[PDB]
């Protein structure tokens, strides 16, 4: 039994063993609870504006449209505290662990912006923070793990599988499965077994609120779409879920194709995988003939993840978003694009996003569209990653 | 699931315990786990837990991780897994034997299917790891359908509700969680709960076999002086086999000596 | 002549060649004609808040005064578009260099903040920029050096002196002087020849201005004092301007100490220079007994330089505003207090404002005393730096 | 300020332009500087410009930079300076001397003293490189009240009201800059503006010399044929010291000839 549906649709579930079940009810139940809970969510809206930043700018871009009929505004997580989005729903997980008398958290981190989030947290509400980061994601996102541990976290590296993202969200699991009684597994992302993808939205949703108040202030009207890049799903379901009901808004979320979805090596298991059940969800994934998990790759740690949260699986299904894929090369340009034009470093994650949108304007110059992308974080982790490709690309 | 009921029928009838090693299907390859098998069902094994390498098995240390990796590098797939069933019971035609599995290698094409190639390969039981009663619906019906006896865990601080389901839901054996945490031999799990199993009994849930960190003799007798019908050891068994990878004959001695002890152990 | 007062007391003045005293004077002109505008006020007022985030937090330190009768707060200036205050101002410049028709920017960096905010409102506002930086700031803030090459700017590596920033400030006045027809110079502190103090200051001063009414929100009266470091002294001048008239509330100004005053090796020319002529103004410097500049030392880049604006010397001299120093070791325990403790990771150059408020607090706790620090920067730029120290040192 | 007066007279009636050479005090030595100045009189130098080695002098380009780093490696110092200026002075009654200053090091201990020092030696005009005409007041003040000439530019770009006031405050020469910019041989500056040199005139300004990028002898001539009094040479000067650092007797030859032809081109 549970408080909340876990499901959307097919899509969701509680596919952990046994043991774990009561956490995941208590935790249900605390969410709940604090959801009601007048003081938590002063609390929270407390850390949100006066240590995290919040409400986060929204920036019209000024020269990437010219000579189109694109208006383009971003919104800027980048500005953040910590430099990504996933602060948000951290800081709101943080004072879950706190009311459910946990002192400690267990975290999964790619891009290590996660980690950071989950290190920061720790640090201010007095935890204990462990964080498991694939080996090869130490270092291609490095300066997180200098920030992480500057801040106390205990960053541990994973070398097992791709060592990267989906195992250190394995280890994580494990790690969880057995101190569970202490510890607090802060999962970042809108995926996992229920409640998890229910908590991370509804702790991210601010972004496609402010966004709204923030789009009708500036242009009288709502985005003809919102565009996230997608590599477990929160900040696209934080960025989508208040405007769902908003019918004309398209939704568009964004999957990592790596060095081309023919060539295998990506990360867009909703267009291109199939559903299984994995990391406590039954959601699309890639997968062999066989149904063993398949490794996923993308540039991106943060978007390099063989599975994807199931109400993106279930948006999809009854085509209220749309999903697609940008590849290693387009969010590069993406990338170089905004640094050089817009003054704005943003995360390889975020550049899929923008380039996305960047090609909905090239391809069709003289549509006139409204949209905004969700800069979901800023590039300082990424600086030295980019600047080794372009450099061994002449450039 | 009739070949545990006529096992622990004997077993009851001896005074005995059962003893339950757990392997890896193809773990270090497929003529070697052949192999391993019989010398387990020779030294005295009274059932079988053999496990379907999985690539990201959720509920298993390092031990057992790394016998998922062996077995994969030999190339072993869930079919050739079925091959080898085929083989085990052509030659050993009464020892229950259950499948250690993961939840999309049954979903992956078909869950009815999966428990089809279960019964007519004529294995006992299956046990999906990461599958809780609250999600098990689709798969303790499709295997109810073929005959085959689908495990459920009982944990530690499991609550009535949950003794209740475990004891309705379940047939063949109740796995007896002796801790939390992932499967592991360092890691010793705590004494049988008498109250479980003494509530497990008193709902007529089917006997209950201790597993995770057992990995001695002492351990074994104890869970059956608690009440538990018998007990279950991976990790130590496969430990074995990790330690001896470069003498196969020195691996199945040992082996053979191993599980002569623990399933003495289980007389007491 | 000049249409404003060109000094503070004895302090400040236009100690250029002369060929540069034109263009001084048509940027004093064009300033004047700006902060008239309302036009160039609405395009400022737009920038500093749709795109760079402005106002900043106000954040309330929640552990590093516990069981002290002081309440800090932080200004948060490290939430900033660019990772710092610099940014402020140079939109403000900026949008002065395109109203005197010039379409190149020459600016000094020491932090890399300055250049870094350079290069991003060239990018943005379509000038070609060329950055000047002391080799040895090139090594020890090199995620900066990145930053600005990615957004397109030129950075000019200075190996002349002591290779920090007094050497790239040289190196940016030489240029000047000979490219001034198309190229603004845009100056990144409250220092240098007439106007830059002035113009600094003005497009500074909502720091102190925000903090006033966030302050005043938040506590009902105002601050007993504010704290902040001087390298040049944009942060302490931006945050004093608007409480100078408020005589209740002490001004400090933090100098960096280095390896202790006695050692020689600082950056504290108000407390420990004397005064003399360089850089374009008469103000206090480190200077040998002939009358030749010293260099200065700073384990902090952004602080290590020679001199100081006119501003605060004239603020010292009249005792409104109080000027101490901080050692490197004082600020890199500020440093990793404020990490391990607040989960925020600061510019070394802010962790010396900080490191001061921690004794003022510290040498006398049972004192009731309502501190703002402004927290002038975020520490990216600094995590390498810092972690090297601290591995040298076990930890 | 006197020796200029003697001098732009004599030249006058000679009908001839004056070249004056700049050089570092003490660059590469103390010693051999002093010979270099002997060589540059020698061979005909109507006067000299020379620097006191400053540690951030930012109105000079990388040859002039250089030459302030070589005499500061041989310790020179403001003292050892005057030191020179004392030898040079006694050796020469009638050349003019002019300093070539940073602000700081004339304002490092008192303006006034600075100037009163200049007297004694018998220097005859200093040039503070930044210091506007806009600061100058206490600098021409002092100056002035030790009979020392205070020098001004005159910028390419001067406008009506500059040029009044270099006319009025300044004595000796006018200093005509060439161009924008810093000290530097590479960067050749334009010819003397006409308007320039006539409104100077006009007011009565002290005569006006040309400099900055003056390297050849072509532009002496073209400075003298424009109107100016003269035309001063710098970095060229001290390209020829840095080439010839390791070679003291081929130093002063190649500065000999260069002089001379420098010189020459004054008469056309
Ligand atoms: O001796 P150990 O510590 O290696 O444990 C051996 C257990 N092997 S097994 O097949 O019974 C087994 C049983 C249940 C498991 O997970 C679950 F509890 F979540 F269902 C995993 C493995
Ligand atoms: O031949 P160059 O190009 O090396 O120029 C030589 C000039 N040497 S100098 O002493 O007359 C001289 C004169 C003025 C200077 O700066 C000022 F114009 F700002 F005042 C600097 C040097
Ligand atoms: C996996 C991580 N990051 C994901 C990420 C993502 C993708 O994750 P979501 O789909 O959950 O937003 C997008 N943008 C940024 C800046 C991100 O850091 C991590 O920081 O651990
Ligand atoms: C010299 C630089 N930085 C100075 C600096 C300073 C000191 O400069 P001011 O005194 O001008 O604020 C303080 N805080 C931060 C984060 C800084 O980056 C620079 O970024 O070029
Ligand atoms: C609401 C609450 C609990 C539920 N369990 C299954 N569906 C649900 C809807
Ligand atoms: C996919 C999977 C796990 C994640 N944790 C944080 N972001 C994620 C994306
Ligand atoms: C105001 C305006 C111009 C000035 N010049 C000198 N002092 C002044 C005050
Ligand atoms: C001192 C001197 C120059 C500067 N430019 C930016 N910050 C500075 C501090
Ligand atoms: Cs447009
Ligand atoms: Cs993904
Ligand atoms: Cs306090
Ligand atoms: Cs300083």
């Amino acid at each position: 039994t549970t408080l909340l549906n876990p499901y959307f649709g097919e899509f969701g579930g509680m596919y952990v063993p046994q043991i774990l079940m009561p956490a995941l009810n208590q935790l249900e139940e605390a969410f709940v609870s604090a959801q009601k809970d007048p003081e938590f969510q002063a609390q929270f809206a407390d850390l949100l504006k006066n240590y995290a930043g919040r409400p986060t700018a929204l920036t019209k871009c000024q020269n990437i449209t010219a000579g189109t009929r694109t208006t383009l505004y971003l919104k800027r997580e980048d500005l953040l505290h910590g430099g990504a989005h996933k602060t948000n729903q951290v800081l709101g997980q943080a004072l879950l662990a706190k009311r459910m008398g946990k002192s400690e958290i267990i975290a999964e981190t790619g891009a290590g912006q996660h980690g950071v989030a989950s290190a920061l947290a720790s640090a201010l509400l007095g935890l204990k923070c462990r964080i498991y980061m694939g080996a090869k994601d130490v270092e291609r996102q490095s300066p997180n793990v200098f920030r992480m541990r500057l801040m106390g976290a205990e960053v541990i590296p994973v070398h097992s599988g791709s060592a990267t993202l989906k195992d250190a969200c394995n280890e994580a699991l494990r790690d969880w499965s057995g101190s569970y009684e202490t510890a607090h597994y802060m999962l970042g992302t809108a995926a996992g077994p229920h409640p998890y993808p229910t908590i991370v939205r509804e702790f991210q949703r601010m972004i496609g609120e402010e966004t709204k108040a923030q789009i009708l202030d500036k242009e009288g009207r709502l985005p003809d779409a919102v565009i996230a890049c997608v590599g477990g799903g929160s900040n696209a379901i934080g960025m989508f879920a208040d405007f769902i009901n908003d019918t004309s808004v398209g939704l568009i979320g964004v999957e990592p194709g790596g060095h081309g979805i023919e060539t295998g090596e990506h990360g867009a298991p909703l267009k291109h995988g199939r559903v299984g059940i994995y990391f406590g969800m039954k959601a699309p994934m890639m997968q062999t003939a066989d149904g063993q998990i398949e490794e996923s790759y993308s540039i991106s740690a943060g978007l390099d993840f063989p599975s994807v949260g199931p109400q993106h699986a279930y948006l999809n299904s009854i085509g209220r978003a749309d999903y697609v894929s940008i590849t290693d090369d387009e969010a590069l340009e993406a990338f170089k694009t905004l640094c050089r034009h817009e003054g704005i470093i943003p995360a390889l994650e975020s550049s899929h996003a923008l380039a996305h949108a960047l090609k909905m304007m090239r391809e069709q110059p003289e549509k006139e569209q409204l949209l905004v992308v969700n800069l979901s974080g800023r590039g300082d982790k990424d600086i030295f990653t980019v600047h080794d490709i372009l450099k061994a690309r002449g450039e | 699931m009739e070949r545990y009921e006529n096992l622990f029928a004997q077993l009851n009838d001896r005074r005995e315990g059962a003893f339950v090693p757990f392997v890896t299907l193809g773990d270090p390859g497929i003529e070697q786990s052949l192999k391993i098998i019989d010398t387990l069902i020779d030294a005295g094994a009274d059932a079988l837990e053999l496990g379907v390498p999985f690539s990201d098995p959720l509920a298993d240390g390092p031990t057992i991780q790394n016998a998922n990796l062996r077995a994969f590098a030999a190339g072993v797939t869930p079919a050739q897994c079925f091959e080898m069933l085929a083989l085990i019971r052509e030659k050993h035609p009464t020892i229950p034997i259950g499948l250690l599995m993961y939840a999309n290698l049954v979903f992956n094409n078909g869950i009815d299917a999966f428990y089809a190639r279960c019964e007519q390969v004529g294995v006992d039981s299956v046990l999906v790891a990461d599958v809780p009663v609250e999600e098990s619906a689709p798969f303790r019906q499709a295997a109810l359908r073929h005959n085959i006896a689908p495990i459920f865990i009982c944990p530690p601080n499991a609550d009535d509700d949950l003794l209740r389901q475990v004891a309705s839901y379940g047939r063949g054996y109740t796995y007896l969680l002796s801790r939390s945490g992932v499967t592991g031999a360092e890691n010793r799990g705590a004494l049988p709960l008498h109250h479980l199993i003494e509530k497990l009994k008193e709902y007529h849930a089917a006997p209950a076999l201790q597993g995770f960190g057992i990995s001695s003799p002492e351990q074994v007798s104890a869970a059956v002086r608690a009440g538990a019908a018998g007990a279950i050891s991976g990790s130590a068994i496969v430990k074995i086999i990790e330690k001896n990878l470069a003498s196969p004959k020195q691996m199945l001695a040992e082996l053979r000596s191993f599980v002569s002890a623990m399933k003495a152990a289980s007389r007491a």
